[PDB]
């Protein structure tokens, strides 16, 4: 995901 | 050259002619009435962007964006904001038509300008990885209402991709760092708006009754409820509790314990709950324990495969999990992209190059997780464990294995949600010390387990490898050396081979009969180097409910689709 990090 | 109002990053959109509202809902279904959700662990901010943090539910989904995807195809992309656009024939151009009646929360415009804004806010202060992705790519406000992007190189999935991105409102965002958590909800765009919460407890979101878009074709039949409530919970088992007990109205089941023995009582009896079980044929979520290559415990493959040799699949299986579980076997699973056949000529061409680099079975054998008898001690799988770890220098000295030259011994920590179950937990650790090597179990909350995952502050942690339909440019993110720090490498790996076969993936983006044996030989690489330790995956959603609610005729193919749902005041009336 190129928007957001890991959750 | 050519205009259109639908898009898909292979082959052709279904939706493309006659297109009034998608197959999978009700056009006409009633709006009202509130669900409530569970969610497990904290929260403590609403920027689901920042560079850390820990993000509430649902925020992911504040802003509309310009086009919205259907959940009955892999990849296909309809209007939103915008109405259509117009674009090059390699789609390295594209200008992108606003609809003039979109809307903000506060009632003001959505305009090009806002979305050249939000494009610069991600190069300058979003997660590192947005400005490698879109190097050398511009997104400009050519006239009002129309935006012009153009990449610097083919991508047609990174062009379809940003159709995903949220569009800020630049009169909020100019004043807020998008680095940083937000302890207050932004201004925003959705079907939903949060209107009430409790730090870490609960997140309540309200129906936009007066949602500019609400009678679009990609959301009518959707976004029901007038409320989605979330309450927090600290573990699954006061949650499945709380369920049974009416405190949530829906739950999706991932523990076989619980589908097998617990779904029993008063509120069964009386079909109260409502519990189905569905097949389902598309690709699949699948779990994994990560090893931190770059630590020097597991830095030999000699040991990964050991340690994966002591993981009995099918003793757990049969013993605790009443045979739910299949094994996790690839990184495309369920789909032609997997590797279960032999490599073709196509693969080898791709392959043989490479030979030096790459363990010999990816040529001359198919990727299989090791099988047991389910007895319990399996004898071969054990005694193939100690002859690698001898192998590579981890000897018995005592009851405990040491480095042949050092004598430090072998030792690791397993980091763990609390929240989660995990019966498989101690058989794993068991099982390891027959073999002298001792795991420690270090079980953290929500907060810590997210910024440890994030900065691969651990030697073991379970992953979740989420559904990939096919070779797409995010694999890139998440296994390329030069993203090594996205948060998504969980590994650490940084192989000449992975990027090799991910660079030629995405020169062709979009080109289904090159990208086939594309994804079998990455699939071959990543699996047979032992990168992380194959767990399990159900092809069937298990799902129960309190019995409130209606459902269309037909479910979404990649979602549970309970954005269709809607709350049927006559179900609703019987429940106490």
């Amino acid at each position: 995901m190129r928007t957001g990090n890991a959750x | 050259i050519k205009e259109s109002y639908a898009f898909a990053v292979l082959g052709e959109p279904r939706y493309a002619f006659n297109f009034n509202h998608f197959d999978y809902v009700n056009p006409a279904a009633p709006k009202g009435g509130q669900i409530t959700l569970s969610a497990l662990g904290t929260f403590d901010n609403f920027n689901r962007y920042a560079l850390r943090g820990n993000p509430g539910a649902r925020t992911e989904q504040l802003y509309d964006t310009l086009f919205t995807t259907s959940d009955d195809e892999p990849g296909s992309y309809y209007p939103l904001i915008a109405e259509s656009a117009r674009y090059a024939d390699d789609y390295s151009w594209v200008e992108v038509a606003i609809n003039p009646r979109a809307r903000f929360h506060d009632g003001s415009p959505i305009t090009a300008r806002d979305v050249e804004f939000t494009f610069q806010k991600f190069m300058t202060e979003g997660v590192p990885q947005f400005r490698l992705v879109y190097k050398g790519t511009t997104v400009k406000a050519i006239a009002p209402l129309t935006v012009r992007i153009e990449l610097a190189k083919p991508g047609k999935e990174d062009m379809l991709s940003l159709f995903s991105l949220p569009v800020f409102p630049e009169k909020y965002w100019k004043d807020h760092k998008l680095s940083d958590p937000l302890a207050t909800p932004p201004l925003a765009s959705g079907p939903y708006r949060v209107t009430s919460w409790k730090m870490g407890q609960n997140i309540v979101y309200s129906r936009v009754k007066d949602y500019w878009a609400a009678n679009l074709p990609v959301n009518r039949g959707r976004w029901n409820f007038d409320t989605i409530r979330y309450d927090y919970y600290l573990d699954d088992n006061v949650a499945f509790e709380a369920f049974k007990a009416g405190a949530f109205d829906l739950r999706m089941e991932n523990d076989a314990k619980n589908w097998a023995t617990r779904y029993t009582g008063k509120n069964f009896d009386k079909k109260y709950i409502i519990k189905d079980e569905q097949k389902n044929e598309s690709a699949q979520d699948t779990r994994w324990l990560a090893f931190n290559i770059q630590r020097p415990v597991f830095s030999d493959r000699r040991v990964r495969e050991a340690i994966t040799l002591a993981f009995d699949f099918e003793w757990m299986n049969k013993a605790l999990f009443y045979n739910a579980w299949s094994r996790t076997n690839s990184y495309f699973q369920n789909t032609e992209y997997a590797a279960r056949n032999y490599p073709d000529a196509a693969e080898l061409v791709l392959l043989a190059p490479m030979k030096k680099d790459l363990p010999s079975e990816v040529f001359t054998q198919i990727y299989q997780p090791p099988v047991s008898k389910g007895d319990g001690y399996d004898r071969d799988n054990l005694l193939k464990a100690d002859k690698l770890l001898n192998e590579a220098g981890w000897v018995l000295k005592g009851q405990q294995r040491v480095n042949a030259t050092e004598a430090q011994p072998l030792s690791f920590e397993l980091l763990l949600p609390a929240s989660s179950n995990s019966q498989w937990v101690l058989p794993f650790q068991h099982s390891l010390q027959r073999l002298g090597i001792n795991m420690d179990i270090r079980k953290v909350d929500n907060s810590q387990i997210t910024n440890r995952m994030r900065s691969r502050d651990y030697d073991m942690m379970p992953r979740v490898w989420r559904a990939m339909p096919w070779p797409s440019s995010d694999l890139q993110i998440s296994w390329s050396s030069e993203y090594i720090n996205s948060t998504y490498n969980a590994p650490g790996v940084q192989s000449p081979v992975i990027d090799s076969l991910i660079n030629q993936i995405i020169a062709a983006q979009g080109n289904k009969e090159k990208l086939l044996p594309l994804g079998r030989a990455l699939d071959r690489v990543l699996t047979w180097n032992y990168y992380m330790l194959p767990m399990w995956y159900m092809a069937e959603d298990r799902l129960a409910w309190w019995d409130k609610f209606s459902q269309p005729a037909v479910r979404p193919i990649y979602s549970l689709g309970i954005d269709t749902w809607w709350y049927d005041v006559n179900k609703a009336a019987k429940l106490p």
